[PDB]
RNA sequence: ACCUCGGAGCAGAACCCAACCUCCGAGCAGUACAUGCUAAGACUUCACCAGUCAAAGCGAACCUUUGAUCCAAUAACUUGACCAACGGAACAAGUUACCCUAGGGAUAACAGCGCAAUCCUAUUCUAGAGUCCAUAUCAACAAUAGGGUUUACGACCUCGAUGUUGGAUCAGGACAUCCCGAUGGUGCAGCCGCUAUUAAAGGUUCGUUUGUUCAACGAUUAAAGUCCUACGUGAUCUGAGUUCAGACCGGAGUAAUCCAGGUCGGUUUCUAUCUACUUUAAUUCCUCCCUGUACGAAAGGACAAGAGAAAUAAGG
RNA sequence: UCCUUAAAUAGGGAUGGCUCCACGAGGGUUCAGCUG
RNA sequence: CCGAGCCUGGUGAUAGCUGGUUGUCCAAGAUGAAUCUUAGUUCAACUUUAAAUUUGCCCACAGAACCCAAAUCCCCUUGUAAAUUUAACUGUUAGUCCAAAGAGGAACAGCUCUUUGGACACUAGGAAAAAACCUUGUAGAGAGAGUAAAAAAUUUAACACCCAUAGUAGGCCUAAAAGCAGCCACCAAUUAAGAAAGCGUUCAAGCUCAACACAAAAAUCCCAAACAUAUA
């Protein structure tokens, strides 16, 4: 047989031994290591401007609603000043400390749609919530003052 | 042009000598095309052999059906098939003198770049077809982009410097230690023990 | 299962496999050796 | 073709990790190898054979003295793998012509002029 | 076709190295007529033969391949014929199956054994077809495995009584399943097919032509499977093809003779010493019931289960 | 291509060229019969 | 027992061919040229014996080509004891496998050639059995000991989850082809989103990318028995 051959040809025992005895030998690595020990930064000061502008802020949980009945609430929401966001809880729990809300951080998780507004209409909003029996309106806090169900309520009323 | 350029069967002008099968040609590492030039991918030759024209029209069908001529362009970094293998006829018995050109192949060394893909796209979306034809290739092959290529060359020198395995084939045969090399090839000193025939083994320092 | 033609020799032979005994018995002649190159090289 | 083997020279050059494991020191070094042949010259090259019937280590596993000078060495060096070389130690020195008659090779490469 | 000599590579660097190996060239010419004579020392085509180089010296002047001996011819010096099968018989061709002897497995054919080019099978890739539809189905270029069923190759066993092919008899085995069994998918509504997995317990027809294996044809079948077994099996049989001595046709050859061709004819021995062996719970099909019910628009047409008939196989 | 058979690699027919009277342990094919 | 009878003789024909070639014991002893030649022989090489006298092998440095690698040759030392020559001479001399460089074949062959080396045609141990691989050789007796080579290893495919407003079916040609037959731009809103990345529609319609958000099979019958963890 030839020196180069189409199959694998068979090593000479001698050679099949030095193969064997010089095959390559990692290092241990000491104990086992792992057993041992823009658009960010747009939201960011989206959030950081929003946050002086809106006046008046509630949360809620529109993602119970369909393409079409979510455009229809927000048609009704813009008819108003109101405006609805969305921001990532991923970011927004930052901005609570950032912004110096401690009584905010066990009302944001899941999905959460912030409602930023200057100009109550949440008489309206509930009234419109009422023929829709569900998403409820969940805390919010105005200008620093945390308001539960109840304190919208009043609020509103 | 970018797009693969066809390649001719033979060469126009054959050769009138019939010349011996040097298998020299594809035993061992390749010194010619082991670099990248102007390109991003390619497809690297993990060990030797001859590539026929059915080859070169299989590589070059696949390519250019699943590139994009306008982005991904395409270069061949191997010769037309220059190299006659004098095939017998369908039957006769031994002797007679030497065999008539039948086929005509381009040899091809481990470490050799076949075909090099460029042009504005990563190299993901250009590992599914570069290795359904690197699979297709009659010796081991892979589709390598030049960060891969310089990451397994790099692993390659780490694997090099740190095996804790007093015993390596160089020093072995360099040294002639056990009278191994009369058990080896005057060319194993130079190919350290990575290439055995045409076959060429990555995993071993 | 057969061996076609004569074991060790043909193109196909035996698939023979090294033992740890053997890597050991190559090692140890290895350190002699590289123990004579060290008392050669003075 | 298979031929006889060039060491290069690189092979015979000690370093320090050398000299601290095998505790010979490149100044002042050893006079004297013993060479003891542990492999078998059949199966080996005719030079090689030669060589061993030169160095007179015909007898395996019988240990014999020689210079440690060039040419030796180079004989040597060609049947490297067939021998095992160690330094002949002297703590008494050489033996002296009264105790030529009381020596003993100790398994651990000295001649002790006491036995 | 070749046979002698030489150049280049194989054979890279002292020399040396083959081949039916890859290429090339030569059988001398031109020149002069010291291109004379002698002679140290050397080389050498692995022997010899032969072939090379050459200082000094003498003498004129001021060169770059083919062949022996004998034998002839010439007064001699010298010269010749072939010896190209080119180490050269002085001069001798075809043919033999009418053949013979000595041998050869160191050397062919069947067979065995290697090998796997060829062949066969399976996967990977989707090009692609598949009305679109890669993957129900099929499939190019290729890649990877496996097998040892063809055609070849090798010359390793056997040439110190084994023809070969078919057929008969009896079969052992593989499963890569032809039927029967169980399943998945379907471009399966049902019936049907197609495909794949599993299954080797059982089964797997009779005829015409042809020596035929095959093949075609006829009629069947549940099916008429692919293979191995010295293309199983001639100390069990047969000898139809082919093979020996005879003879024609056609062809080659001066003829003798010959022929991968066509045809008519043509001896098949063995009393068994040894091994081995000589008594180890069926299958299918059809009819009927279910039932022309399910399914289906209709056409068509089931499962599963059961009964009755046969047939075969085995045992009586 | 026709006949022969259910089926037909069989058989028969569409000096030279023919004519086969008879014969044949010659070589083929066939009806009918006969039969282990 | 007639492709040329039989008997006697020549005749013990001849045979480069086959077969055979009989006491004990020791020792040395192995792979080119020409040839009507490749089944033989002669010369060489090798081999044996005896003899003469004197270097022989190994061998670093120095040295050995231009054209266009492994190594080799040569020899001061040195390790060694052999070499050359003289006389006489048979026999072996168209080998095998393994490693390596090549050639041919098919980068087949237990295939055919050349070269370097090894082994076999010689002992023993091992690789199952075993000419050619590995260990090892010089010979005897021992009911001692240390060792050499020397035992195969491996088991391998889950997967984010979400849900997707609208400028408009972006235009062009295209019966319309709107993202999808195709070019060209590839912007844009809410907080956030490619005028198309894959199915499927003559064209639409219906679904997913994201982002929102959180390996294997062959023919007589498998083939030691077994064993995962007691100290190296
Ligand atoms: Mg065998
Ligand atoms: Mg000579
Ligand atoms: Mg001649
Ligand atoms: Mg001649
Ligand atoms: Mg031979
Ligand atoms: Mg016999
Ligand atoms: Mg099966
Ligand atoms: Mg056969
Ligand atoms: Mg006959
Ligand atoms: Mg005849
Ligand atoms: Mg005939
Ligand atoms: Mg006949
Ligand atoms: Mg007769
Ligand atoms: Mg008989
Ligand atoms: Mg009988
Ligand atoms: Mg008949
Ligand atoms: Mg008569
Ligand atoms: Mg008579
Ligand atoms: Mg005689
Ligand atoms: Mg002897
Ligand atoms: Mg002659
Ligand atoms: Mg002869
Ligand atoms: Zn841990």
């Amino acid at each position: 047989s030839k020196a180069v051959t189409r199959h694998r040809r068979v090593m000479h025992f001698q050679r099949q031994k030095l193969m064997a005895v010089t095959e390559y030998i990692p290092p241990k690595p000491a104990i086992h290591p792992s057993c041992l020990p823009g658009l960010i930064r747009l939201l960011r000061r989206e959030i950081a401007a929003v946050f002086q502008d809106n006046r008046m802020i509630a949360v809620c949980q529109n993602v119970a609603l369909s393409a079409e009945d979510k455009l229809l609430m927000r048609h009704q929401l813009r008819k108003h000043k109101i405006l609805m966001k969305v921001f990532p809880n991923q970011v927004l729990k930052p901005f609570l400390e950032d912004s110096k809300y401690q009584n905010l951080l066990p009302l944001f998780v899941g999905h959460n749609m912030l409602l930023v507004s200057e100009e109550p209409k949440v008489k309206e909003m509930v009234r419109i919530l009422r023929t829709v029996p569900f998403l409820p309106l969940l805390g919010g806090c105005i200008d620093d003052t945390i308001l539960s169900r109840q304190g919208f309520i009043n609020y509103s009323k | 042009k970018p797009k693969l350029r066809f390649i001719e069967r033979a060469p126009l002008v054959p050769k009138v000598r019939r010349e011996p099968k040097n298998l020299s040609d594809i035993r061992g590492p390749s010194t010619e095309a082991t670099e990248f030039t102007e390109g991003n991918f390619a497809i690297l030759a993990l060990g030797g052999g001859y590539l026929h024209w059915g080859h070169f029209e299989m590589m070059r069908l696949t390519i250019n059906r699943s590139m994009d001529p306008k982005n991904m362009f395409a270069i061949w970094r191997v010769p037309a098939p220059f190299k006659p293998i004098t095939r017998k006829s369908v039957g006769h018995r031994m002797g007679g003198g030497k065999g008539a050109i039948d086929h005509y192949v381009t040899p091809v060394k481990a470490g050799r770049l076949v075909v090099e893909m460029g042009g504005r796209c990563e190299f993901e979306e250009v590992q599914g077809f570069l290795d359904q034809v690197a699979h297709k290739l009659p010796f081991a092959a892979k589709a390598v982009s030049r960060g891969t290529l310089e990451k397994m060359r790099k692993d390659q020198e780490e694997r090099e410097r740190n095996n804790q395995n007093p015993w390596t084939f160089e020093r072995i045969a360099t040294a002639n230690m056990l009278g191994i090399r009369k058990v080896l090839s005057p060319y194993d000193l130079t190919h350290k023990g990575k290439y055995w025939g045409k076959f060429y083994m990555p995993k071993r320092v | 299962g057969r061996i076609p033609g004569r074991q060790w020799i043909g193109k196909h032979r035996r698939p023979r496999f090294v033992s740890l005994r053997a890597k050991q018995n190559m090692i140890r002649r290895l350190e002699i050796e590289a123990e004579n190159h060290y008392w050669l090289s003075m | 073709k298979f031929t006889r083997s060039r060491i290069p020279e690189k092979v015979f050059q000690a370093s320090p990790e050398d000299h601290e494991k095998y505790g010979g020191d490149p100044q002042n070094p050893h006079k004297l190898h013993i060479v003891t042949r542990i492999k078998s010259t059949r199966r080996r090259p005719y030079w090689e054979k030669d060589i061993i019937k030169m160095l007179g280590l015909e007898k395996a596993h019988t240990p014999q003295v020689h210079k440690n000078i060039p040419s030796v060495n180079a004989k040597l060096k060609v049947v490297k793998h067939l021998i095992r070389i160690k330094p002949l130690k002297l703590p008494q020195g050489l033996p002296a012509e009264e105790n030529m008659s009381n020596t003993c090779l100790k398994s651990t490469g000295e001649l002790v002029v006491q036995w």
